RNA sequence: AUUGUUACGGACGGGAAGAGGAGACGUCGCGACCCUCGCAGUCGUUCUUGACUGGUCGCUUGAUGUUUCUUCUUCCCGUUC
């Protein structure tokens, strides 16, 4: 067969890529998949590599691996790995954004885009990020977190939000602040304790 | 603007009216070409310069050597036969 | 670089003497120059080569070898080809 | 080392030779002296990509391989070399201009493939060679290969092909 | 206005185009312009029933193509 | 404009050979070049496809039906390009 | 006094003969309009291959380019 | 043969191409200029003959290809 | 809209040579930018004499060798 | 300290022999009794610069595009069933 000397040339000598080229470009499927990811799991740790896998596997089980696997072992990349992540996880949201700060913890503009989801939700898409939602709380929640990560202002004000669909919030803006304190009071409160809180 | 604008209707006095029409209530019009050809088919978009776009495209050409008659035949469907092949296009009942 | 050929068959073509020229060269090294820049014929053939070692080879190995009839009488160039 | 695919995908197809046609690949790092001990597999990475002059001299190859179409290695250089037999049915019109110089063609038996040349091979050489000392020899190429024109560079007249 | 924007608005897509010589040639349409000048990356030609005389890359010109095929079943032109 | 016709305007006084749509292959001096390719010479021969090859003294060609102009190698490089 | 487009115009409504280089065929029929590049639309149209009728079209359409003459 | 995928006709400048013609007479040459009418400025003419089997050759032009009677353009092998 | 260098023939004899083996000659008048060729003579070819003075159109005249250089 | 896109046994082939393909026009090749004599050709004019560029004869059955007219038998060598 021709897998035979393809295996052949892979084994012989490195040409920077050109073997695993010759494999997987040639054939894309089921074996320049075979090919791609064992030269991988052999030699190289790129980012453009793991990307290349991952154009390959791409269902979502397989979506989700592929991210996995390109989590693991990846410095350069690492900032737009994460807002890979953040993508996967806005079509389990939440977790995904998580894996992406995991990643590669700049990333400002980021963080506003994944808070701006759970200000939204404040359909297939909508009902992922439920979902992302939902794993984020358990987990804990995550959006206030990513706030927290996270102009400053607005990143307290969107977790509050969160914490709301708000005792978060309080709480963020009491931790900054003595106003803020008492917001956060009467947040916890939400009637006579409360506003004593506030007046606090 | 009005010196391109002004030419859209250009078509529907004219010449090319009929085949605006055509186009207008999709029906069956034989197409001839240059090197012996009948094409049959139904008409779909229209522009300027004939270049039409159809359904439903059967051909009848000969390729046959030694003055033998063989009308070959096989189906085509939504093509884009270039204005200056296309001779005579007709409206059939 | 350039080796000067001399005391070759002038009755052969151009392009085909050429040619020749280079099927013969091509052991040795790289041969640069494609076609002849003289014209003259009989045995006036400068054969441009990419490395020097590759010339000095050919001349070695290629001096009063049969060609056409004739031995060919290798030598190397006084001056430098406009090529290299 | 062994001529694989890479090896020609690394290979020198920049400067073409500019007597004929044009890309003169040289196979591996450098096809002279490349040392291809075995016969020249993977010829299909090449892909018929330009005469050519697939300059494949100095190496060490047993037997020459051909995998290409009518026009595709008509200036093929394979000087040097250790040509025992080149039998074959791939380049049948294409390889015109054979320079096949220091070949280990010994008897006039192993010329046999290029011999009965009416089908066999189109045209073909052959030259510098152990069977070029032997007697008769020129004749008896004269008398199998009639599309062999030009002999170790003087041609095949037609006083010689009388005589053969 | 012109019925060629159409054809620009196609990108990667097999279609067959018989050519004055008269040859079935299935292509990709890379970038088309104005002036219909079409280039095909995968081919299959006839040179002069179709023989099969195939190159790989090919490089047209607009006033030879007079028929066009199998882009995509779907009429849109109007932006 | 047109690089071609930059270097055939460039190319004023060198023999240049032709080929037109019957095929009838020419070869003398160019006198004259314009932006329509419309070439005029001077001590012209003439070696048709039929046979009956002849040599004339002047031609003026129309450009649209010519097939292919013939350059020498001199002008390859410079002066024309950058 | 009488130019081409004028007498073009004032031939519409009324027969028209027309004939073709290539495949040289006689379309007989009656003009309905014209445009600035000279095309043209008839009506009863009989296609007359050099004298002998193929059929009757009926309302047709002709392209300017290789039309080689307009008569009665 | 070996050619990468080009986009337009700037990107293949000074690239070996054959040439296609509308009698059906077969080109080869270097594309060194570009134009309206694709007028590409062949480096070395081989004028090819088929009789109306097998192709035939000749070798007389440097040329100036005029774009009215050109069919296809078709890349042959790259250069260096 | 470049104007076609004719003035050089300009009263002299030109023996041409127009599409559709066809030799046709006369003495230049006139011309213009279309290669509209308005020439003052017509003798058809074996020879023989068809009207006085014939103006052409610009696209069928391919080639015309000049009598008097 | 610019580039891109959009809008305005039977068959087939070749070679040879016998019996009832040929002539023109050019365009590139195998031989040479010829020419010519060398490392990057000829001449005008003035102490260093401007112009112009493998030829001829056989083929003793070399190749090839227009353009007019009108196959069978035998042997040898390859491919296929």
């Amino acid at each position: 067969d021709e897998d035979v000397a393809f295996e052949y040339e892979i084994q012989k000598t490195p040409q920077n890529i050109l073997t695993w080229k010759r494999y997987i470009e040639y054939w894309k499927d089921k074996q320049i998949r075979w090919l791609y990811e064992r030269f991988c799991s052999q030699f190289v740790t790129d980012t453009s590599i793991w990307e290349d896998y991952i154009r390959w596997e791409s269902e979502t089980s397989r979506i989700f691996w592929l991210f996995q696997r390109c989590l693991k072992s990846c410095v350069r990349d690492c900032d737009r790995i994460c807002l890979s992540y953040l993508e996967l996880a806005i079509e389990m949201i939440r977790h995904a954004l998580a894996s992406s700060l995991m990643k590669m913890e700049m990333h400002r503009k980021v963080w506003d885009p994944v808070i701006k989801f759970v200000e939204e939700k404040v359909e297939s898409t909508d009902e992922a990020e439920l979902i992302n939602v939902l794993l984020v709380k358990g987990f804990t929640i995550w959006s206030s977190h990513i706030l927290e990560r996270y102009q400053q202002k607005r990143n307290e004000s969107l977790a509050t939000l969160a914490l709301t669909r708000n005792i978060t919030i309080k709480s963020v803006y009491e931790k900054y602040l003595l106003n803020f304190n008492y917001l956060a009071s009467l947040e916890k409160l939400g009637d006579n304790q409360y506003e004593e809180f506030m007046r606090q | 603007a009005e010196l391109e604008e002004l030419e859209e209707f250009e078509f529907k006095h004219g010449p090319m009216s009929l085949i605006n029409d055509a186009m207008v209530t999709r029906t069956p019009v034989i197409i001839s070409l240059r090197n012996n050809h009948k094409i049959i088919a139904r008409v779909k978009a229209f522009d300027r310069h004939c270049n039409m776009v159809l359904e439903n495209v059967k051909e009848l050409w000969t390729e046959k050597k030694g003055k033998n008659v063989i009308n070959r035949e096989r189906f085509i469907s939504k093509l884009f036969l270039r204005g200056d092949s296309v001779i005579v296009v007709l409206k059939t009942p | 670089n350039t080796l000067y050929v001399s005391q070759l068959n002038e009755k052969i073509n151009m392009q085909r003497l050429r040619v020749n020229l280079f099927l013969l060269f091509a052991t040795f090294g790289e041969v640069l120059k494609v076609s002849m820049n003289f014209k003259k014929q009989r045995g006036q053939a400068f054969i441009t080569m990419r490395t020097i070692d590759q010339a000095s080879l050919a001349q070695i190995s290629l001096n009063g070898e049969r060609f056409f009839g004739k031995p060919l009488k290798v030598e190397f160039s006084k001056s430098e080809t406009k090529t290299l | 080392m062994k001529f694989t695919p890479s090896i020609v995908i690394d290979a020198p197809q920049y400067y073409v030779d500019h007597f004929n046609g044009k890309y003169n690949v040289d196979k591996c790092v450098i096809l002279r002296d490349l040392q291809l001990e075995t016969d020249s597999e993977s010829m299909p990475s090449s892909l018929k990509h330009l005469t050519h002059i697939l300059d494949l001299t100095n190496n060490d190859l047993i037997m020459i391989p051909d995998l290409s179409r009518r026009d595709d290695i008509h200036t093929l250089l394979l000087g040097r070399n250790n040509i025992v037999e080149v039998d074959g049915r791939l380049l049948p019109m294409n390889v015109q201009n054979l320079t096949l110089s220091n070949n280990s063609i010994r008897r006039f038996e192993d010329l046999q493939r290029l011999r009965r040349a009416p089908r066999t091979l189109k045209n073909l050489t052959l030259i510098g060679n152990q069977v070029c000392h032997l007697a008769n020899y020129r004749e008896h190429v004269l008398r199998l290969v009639p599309h062999l024109e030009t002999l170790d560079f003087q041609n095949v007249t037609a006083e010689e092909r009388k005589s053969a | 206005m012109k019925l060629v924007n159409f054809l620009k608005k196609l990108r990667n897509e097999q279609v067959t185009i018989e050519l004055k010589n008269g040859t079935t040639v299935w292509g990709t349409l890379q970038s088309v312009s104005p002036q219909m000048n079409a280039i095909l990356t995968d081919v299959k030609l006839t040179l002069p029933s179709d023989n099969i005389a195939s190159l790989q890359y090919i490089n047209i010109r607009g006033n030879t193509i007079r028929q066009i095929i199998l882009p995509d079943s779907l009429n849109l032109d109007s932006l | 404009n047109g690089i071609p016709v930059k270097l055939l305007n460039e190319a004023q006084g060198h023999i240049v050979s032709l080929e037109l749509t019957t095929g009838a292959t020419y070869r003398g001096k160019l006198v004259e070049s314009e932006d329509s390719m419309n070439v005029q010479l001077r001590d012209v021969i003439a070696t048709e496809p039929q046979g009956a090859v002849t040599h004339m003294d002047q031609i003026f060609v129309r450009g649209s039906q010519i097939k292919f102009i013939v350059v020498p190698d001199l002008l390859k490089n410079a002066p024309l390009f950058k | 006094p009488v130019n081409p487009k004028p007498f073009l115009k004032g031939l519409v409504n009324h027969r028209v003969g027309v004939k073709l280089k290539f495949n040289s065929t006689e379309y007989r029929g009656t003009l309905v309009s014209t445009d600035n590049y000279f095309n043209l639309q008839l009506n009863e149209a009989e296609e007359f291959v050099a004298g002998v009728s193929h059929g009757t079209l009926g309302e047709i359409f002709i392209r300017c380019n290789n039309v080689l003459y307009i008569r009665e | 043969i070996q050619v990468a995928h080009s986009s337009r006709l700037a990107n293949l400048i000074d690239y070996k191409l054959r040439v296609l013609t509308q009698d059906g007479r077969v080109y080869i040459g270097q594309l060194m200029a570009f134009d309206k009418h694709m007028n590409l400025v062949l480096n070395e003419c081989i004028e090819e003959r088929v009789p109306k089997i097998k192709v035939e050759k000749r070798v007389l032009g440097l040329t100036i290809l005029r774009g009215e009677q050109i069919l296809s353009t078709v890349v042959e092998d790259k250069p260096l | 809209v470049s104007t076609p260098e004719l003035k050089k023939y300009m009263d002299k004899k030109i023996l041409l040579n127009i599409n559709g083996s066809r030799k046709v000659a006369g003495i230049l008048r006139g011309y213009d930018i279309f290669l509209n060729v308005v020439l003052d003579d017509a003798m058809e070819i074996n020879n023989h004499q068809l009207g006085l003075q014939t103006v052409i159109r610009g696209n069928s005249i391919i080639s015309l060798e000049a009598l008097d250089a």
